């Protein structure tokens, strides 16, 4: 989670 | 059970096709002649800059440069678009969004780049590649040819893709392939596997119902295509050292921010 770019695509 | 298996592979396969846009068989068709830009050169590559639109951005950087940087640069625009679209299909894999959120961003990164490969492997022959939603076909040859390191950072998917397509895979079976190779329960940095591992068993239940339906005369399909798996790994850890040599000797050119959270800290 320090690949927040990533975290948000799967945060809905 | 059968028939639960059968509804997991209906179900996987009808968010596989609103996930990617251009299939297998639309892109089968496509390649058989069943009227795209071609790209043999730079000039063409330049005229066919307008085959869809273009690939902008095309910022205000990668607008530049000799052949090879300007192709290495205009992959990483379509290939931040296959994350996306995978990481929207992995949200489809039922017990996915249920996994802890650290386990998922790392399942993902770990695992995009070989349904990358996978997916791309559809819309290959042997002569070349289309691009563009089928609107444009890059030969092979053009892309061998590209020097500095830049040249066999695509001969090697070529080199599987043919070997993959042997296997004549149609869209319902890759649906359950891909959802296999995500949920991969020996990713570094996992925090709990139990119950990524509990979902694989399920995919691969239902891959192995499917391949036996779907490809009856097919001897040990199941078993040919997690021989695949490997030469996947193989794919994708050859590309990340290119990737390495790149930020090295070649100039500082520009990485999408998506691309280095992936790319940083992974082999
Ligand atoms: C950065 C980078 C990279 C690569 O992994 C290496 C070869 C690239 C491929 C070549 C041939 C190619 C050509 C283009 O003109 C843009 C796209 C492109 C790629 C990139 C790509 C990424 C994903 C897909 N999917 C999911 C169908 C298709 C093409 C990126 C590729 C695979």
């Amino acid at each position: 989670e320090r690949h927040k770019i990533l975290h948000r695509l799967l945060q809905e | 059970e059968s028939a639960d298996l059968r509804a997991l592979a209906k179900h996987l396969y009808d968010s596989y096709i609103k996930s990617f846009p251009l299939t297998k068989a639309k892109a089968r068709a496509i390649l058989t002649g069943k009227s795209p830009f071609v790209i043999y050169d730079m000039n063409s590559l330049m005229m066919g800059e307008d085959k869809i639109k273009f690939k902008h951005i095309t910022p205000l950087q990668e607008q530049s440069k000799e052949v090879a940087i300007r192709i290495f640069q205009g992959c990483q625009f379509r290939s931040v678009e296959a994350v996306q679209e995978i990481t929207e299909y992995a949200k489809s894999i039922p017990g996915f969004v249920n996994l802890d959120l650290n386990d998922q961003v790392t399942l993902l990164k770990y695992g995009v780049h070989e349904i990358i490969y996978t997916m791309l492997a559809s819309l290959m022959n042997k002569d070349g590649v289309l691009i563009s939603e089928g609107q444009g076909f890059m030969t092979r040859e053009f892309l061998k040819s590209l020097r500095k390191p830049f040249g066999d950072f695509m001969e090697p998917k070529f080199e599987f893709a043919v070997k993959f397509n042997a296997l004549e895979l149609d869209d319902s079976d890759l649906a359950i392939f891909i959802a296999v190779i995500i949920l991969s329960g020996d990713r570094p940095g996992l925090l709990n596997v139990k119950p990524i591992e509990d979902i694989q068993d399920n995919l691969l239940q239902a891959l192995e119902l499917q391949l036996k339906l779907n490809h009856p005369e097919s001897s040990q399909l199941f078993a040919k295509l997690l021989q695949k798996m490997t030469d996947l790994r193989q794919i994708v850890t050859e590309h990340v050292q290119l990737l390495q040599v790149i930020k090295k000797t070649e100039t500082d050119m520009s990485l999408h921010p998506l691309l280095q959270e992936i790319y940083k800290d992974l082999y």
